[PDB]
């Protein structure tokens, strides 16, 4: 149906902001949302169609403590959009007190959008991990869809943060925040700081303006995991019907993703899906497989070509995954993108479940743990302090966790038959 | 050519996924008269959001046979009626077989309705962290898994590889034989021929068997696990069945490619 | 039928003196009262006409200690009436005494503009509750009218005294007051003074002239509930076919009112629904429910919608009430009005019997009960000392607050089947 877009947080509102000028120039319409004359397509999912033809974005807008958000302000994308949304520390704890006073009125701007769409289909939220304003508070928010709304789906694509390690509380607070993302979310797409890293330091030679870089290649995979809505297709144009091929269980519910070129300033299907299998085209860094992978191709394909790549691929081997039980790869064409220059034809976008990441999760875990053995790392902050005096919460969230790691090291085993 | 590709072969996006939609919601003591189903018909064609011409007018819906009567089986045609002298190319034959294989690529919606209606039913009460829970959902994945390969399969076959070979046939006489070759090579890759009648006669009782795992809900885990195990059974078949309907095609020889993948 | 309007007290002449000034800038007339050539409707009800159409309203005028009176007396609408009606403390017993002395040359003056009338419909007063003069005189004048006409309604529009706390009888005032408009009147209409605070601090920033923009929202008010009266409608343009749905109960018979816009200075059906649906939108401020609201709208409305907006309402179940009985929203239509700029074209005025005001007379409640274990507070007046030697009125007054707050704790409940 209709999907309403949420974006918070410093790098929340950094990557919508660069998402929705990426829909600005994709698309034909003008930075105050004229339709351009010269350019059909079906611009209804994201945005709300006006009778000069604005699709003005569905995208609340929350700021706390706001610089950037100043800057997003004073735009010539400001008459893009003004659905009148904007109100106003570093902790997890902090954000979640914040969004807790202002429940009501920020409820109500949840309320008005719902009325303002007819049906829905699901609720994306941009979010870091960590990140300070945005930790505890999108958790609260989480939370708070989850209580009102059984009815919808959650997509959420966040980052997980890995500087190289001033800020020693920032484990807890993924903690908790990813422990309310397995518990109170469906489906997680998560990416690393490190492997966009690598891919940034291989396609360029920046090293300091990286996040606005980071900004553009999440701009593209999002438009990408979006291509099949808002250029129309015939199959999965529900969220639901995506998501529901790769997750059979409510705990593993993270997706990893990847994208063939590098660098993007022929290509056959047999390249692009070899260069798929890689890990360092894909953007998040025993023998771990897969329970199920999807890709959506878009570029100048031969038809015939496909099938015999499927075959070859089958033959070599060159993907290892087997869960227990037959989910194996789904592949998937959508249109080449018009009104932009199609060059570097070819590209593909990979979507799959695979129990590496539990590895990634675990190193949080290792860090965390080695911090609650000290127990000096919290630095009594007096948010943490007031939420819970007993500090319970985090060793609740440590056996949830467990589970979580216990469920993806079974799950790599062709004995989960059972406990699925 | 490229407008009866999207209805009477169900390629356009929500035109399908809003009339089959509305259709199922009914089921039966109802539509059994055409003023209901034409109506329907006229709020999809509303939501094809690409059409809305006189060649997305002129169509005839209609069943054959009327519903007087584990069914998962109902019929309905589609059909699109020419002017006179395009009607000597486009016969009032093709589209009858246009309308034979829209009855099974609509029976088709069906399982990705009801499958994602007993998905629903479980979606309300998701509270039990238990074994009972998983284990349930389970079978779920399993049963969807299948039917996310066969549409994926008639998803390559039927619409892609048999109009690749449509847009590369095209020269008066030869544009009949074109769309008289479209329609052939389109019934053998669709597995509608006499030689390949055992692999499409096992799927109604795929069908049937899903819709009696549809019906409960809780009742008893028991009949769910032995409903599961026929499901199981008939798949097992299956895979021996396609790899004998080998030994004595390039086109089937994908499909025990695609139910089998990194297993056996 | 006919309404005559009744005025009297300090802020009930002033409210309308608005409301007169309102109706002159609303209708195409002068303020001699002779019409414009440039403007059809009906000014039958609350004017009488005239040969050269000077619409001359039917407003009895009564003074004590004037002197905005007299800045009444000297206007350019001082040529609009002339029915020749004026005829001159602070407490509920002065006030009460002055009334019946007089209360015979006034019966005159009621009995004069009777015979003015040929048919009747209904009595409205302008009065504030303790007001000092308005008070006591305005209990007295009621107790007349309902001991002479049981034939005719009496709607009411008087204010809830809140100067948040040098006058400590002002409960017992208010508390008299109300007790003989529980039992001596048929509907009521409430406000807050606390609730048009908030509302003209939020729309302005005036805080010491707020009486000045009070009475311009209570004329808009009065304009509103009166407009299907005034342009021609066709429902409910009798007061008792408008009251008859509200009320079931004759005690509870208080009603609320909400408007739109805070700020006046497209919306849809359902934008407008909703922000009425809200308490800050209202200017009056366990679960509460409705018995029953009503709601007429003002403006462009495309009448399609309406019928999609109450089917949402249904399913978002954005109302909380359940009295105990099949009683729902009426929804509405009138005229936008022409003859004035039509700005913010659609809006709404709204009118439900809520229990949840009895909360704010259980706070006097509670203020006049404490000030009655210290039995300090009265004073000793001699004007409530001659009145009542023993001072029983005011524990009878209290006895049937206490059913009135009873019957509206027992009106929440859905056993209410029985005495309601």
């Amino acid at each position: 149906r209709e999907i309403i877009t949420l974006q918070l947080g410093q790098c929340g509102n950094q990557i919508g902001f660069e998402f929705w000028k990426q829909l600005c120039a994709e698309h034909g319409i003008s930075p105050e949302g004229i339709v351009e004359e010269f350019a059909t397509d079906r611009k209804d999912v994201f945005f709300y169609q006006a009778d000069d033809e604005h699709y003005i974005p569905r995208a609340v807008l929350l700021d706390l403590e706001p610089r950037v958000i100043h800057s997003i302000l004073n735009s010539p994308y400001a008459k893009l959009y003004n659905p009148e949304n904007i109100y106003l520390g570093n902790n997890w704890a902090s954000g979640f007190s914040q969004g807790e006073k202002i429940h009501e009125d920020i409820f109500d701007i949840i309320d008005r959008e719902a009325d303002g769409s007819d049906s829905l289909e699901g609720f994306v939220l941009c979010h870091s991990i960590a990140g300070g304003t945005g930790s505890g508070l999108g958790s609260y928010l989480l939370e708070r869809l989850n209580d009102r709304y059984p009815k919808k789906l959650v997509q959420t694509y966040s980052v997980f943060p890995n500087q190289d390690e001033d800020v020693v509380v920032q484990p807890y607070n993924s903690l908790l925040t990813l422990k309310r993302l397995t518990q109170n979310a469906d489906c997680v797409v998560v990416l690393d700081n490190t492997a966009l890293n690598r891919i940034a330091t291989d396609r360029l030679h920046i090293q300091n303006p990286s996040f606005s870089q980071i900004n553009q290649l999440v701009s593209t995979i999002m438009s990408a995991s979006t291509t099949t809505l808002r250029y129309p297709g015939y199959m999965n144009n529900d969220l639901i019907g995506l998501i529901a091929s790769l997750i059979p269980t409510p705990r593993l519910h993270f997706l990893m993703t990847g994208y063939t070129p590098l660098t993007t300033d022929k290509t056959t299907v047999l390249d692009v899906m070899r260069r798929l299998l890689q890990p360092k085209n894909v953007m998040v860094s025993t023998n771990h497989c897969y329970i199920a992978i999807l890709n959506i191709i878009q570029g100048e394909v031969d038809p015939t070509q496909v099938h015999k790549s499927l075959q070859r691929i089958r033959e070599r081997k060159l993907a290892n995954f087997i869960p227990w039980g037959p989910a194996s790869i789904q592949v998937a064409l959508s249109r080449k993108s018009p009104y932009l220059p199609s060059a570097h034809r070819v590209s593909g976008l990979m979507m799959a479940n695979h129990t590496s990441i539990s590895s990634l999760f675990e190193r949080t875990c290792r860090q965390y743990d080695k911090l609650r053995k000290r127990e000096a790392f919290l630095e009594q902050f007096r948010k943490e302090d007031m939420f819970k005096d007993n500090f319970d919460e985090m060793d609740t969230s440590r056996e949830i966790v467990q589970q979580l790691i216990d469920e993806y090291h079974a799950a790599t085993r062709p004995d989960y038959i059972s406990w699925g | 050519y490229e407008a009866l590709r999207h209805f009477l072969l169900m390629e356009d996006g929500e035109f399908a996924q809003s009339l089959s939609d509305l259709l199922f919601e009914k089921l039966p003591g109802e539509l059994l008269n055409p003023l209901v189903l034409n109506s329907v018909l006229s709020k999809a064609l509303q939501c094809s959001l690409h059409g809305d011409t006189p060649h997305a007018s002129n169509l005839s819906l209609a069943l054959k046979y009327l519903p007087e009567v584990p069914d998962v089986l109902s019929c309905l045609e589609l059909r699109y009626k020419v002017d006179w002298p395009l009607n000597i190319v486009i016969t009032e034959g093709c589209v009858s077989k246009y309308s034979g294989v829209f009855s099974f690529l609509l029976q088709l919606k069906l399982m990705m309705w009801a499958l994602k209606d007993v998905c629903f039913h479980l979606k309300r009460t998701a509270m039990a962290g238990s074994v009972q829970f998983r284990q349930l959902q389970l079978f779920k994945h399993e049963m969807q898994h299948f039917v996310k390969v066969i549409q994926g399969y008639i998803a390559n076959q039927i619409l892609h590889v048999t109009w690749c070979e449509f847009r590369a046939r095209l020269a008066l006489e030869e544009i009949q034989r074109a769309h008289a070759e479209y329609l052939h090579k389109a019934v053998f890759r669709g597995l509608l021929t006499e030689k390949a009648a055992p692999v499409m006669n096992v799927i109604h009782s795929i069908f049937s068997l899903v819709l009696k795992f549809r019906s409960q809900l809780h009742p008893n885990f028991a009949l769910m696990q032995q409903s599961y195990n026929t499901f199981k059974y008939y798949s097992h078949f299956l895979f021996k069945v396609v790899t004998k309907l080998v030994n004595r095609q390039p086109h089937l020889e994908d499909f025990l490619l695609r139910i089998n993948f990194n297993n056996y």
